[PDB]
Order: C-alpha cells, then structure tokens, then sequence
C-alpha cells in the first residue's frame, strides 16, 4: 500500500471576504450626540457660574463690612 | 482578471458627502484605528524565553 499526502479543503477558508463594515456610527446620528453634548455642556457650566455669583458678591461684601481693618 | 483598486467617487450628494467630511474634520477612523491595537493588547502574546522554553522544530 502507498501512503502519500492527502488532500483536504473542507470549507475552502472563503476566498476573499470583506471584513470592513460600518459600525456604531452612522453619520447624522453622531452629530445629534456630538452637538447635543455641547448644548448640555454650556447649560450645566453656566448654572455653576450663576452659583459662583452668590459667593462672589458675598466675598466682596466682607471688605465693605470690615472698616476697622 | 481585473479587481480594481480605485473607489471611483464614494461621495455623491448630501448624506454620502457629510460622513466622508466628518472623518476629515475630527478623526473617527483614527479612533477606530486606536481600537484595533486596543483588543490586540488584551489577547495573550506568543513569546518563548530561550533559557527555559524552546521553539518548534521538525524531524
């Protein structure tokens, strides 16, 4: 009996298949989150600066109140 | 046999132009390229230290 190297292909490994595809981001939907984070960013920040004004006037009031200084 | 490497204008009008502009305005594909090495970091490396481990051979 002769024994040589046997042939096997099975699945053929798929000859040239695309793996690159669009994922997560679509296009217009990313701008809704992108610019949406900006509008949420300013509104949250400016409310803190209005709360800073409560401290600001109260800080300068200490100088006016102190005349024996 | 012919396979063609040229894409021949991927952008046409409105919807196809904006996403091709978005990747050049900010980055997106660079952040997508960052993710390629990110998962590559977690998977176990195939490394052999010679004074203890030995590499594959043949008869």
């Amino acid at each position: 009996x002769x024994x040589x190297x046997x042939x096997x292909x099975x699945x053929x490994x798929x000859x040239x298949x695309x793996x690159x595809x669009x994922x997560x981001x679509x296009g217009y939907s990313m701008f809704a989150v992108g610019i949406g984070a900006l509008l949420f960013g300013y509104w949250s920040m400016m409310k803190w600066n209005r709360e800073r004004r409560r401290l600001q006037i109260e800080d300068f009031e200490a100088r006016i109140a102190l005349m024996p200084l | 046999t012919y396979k063609y490497v040229n894409l021949r204008e991927p952008s046409m009008d409105m919807k196809s132009v904006t996403d091709r502009a978005a990747q050049t305005l900010l980055w997106t594909e660079l952040i997508r390229g960052l993710g390629m090495t990110l998962s590559y970091l977690f998977r176990e490396p195939a490394t052999i230290n010679y004074p203890f481990e030995k590499g594959p051979l043949s008869p």
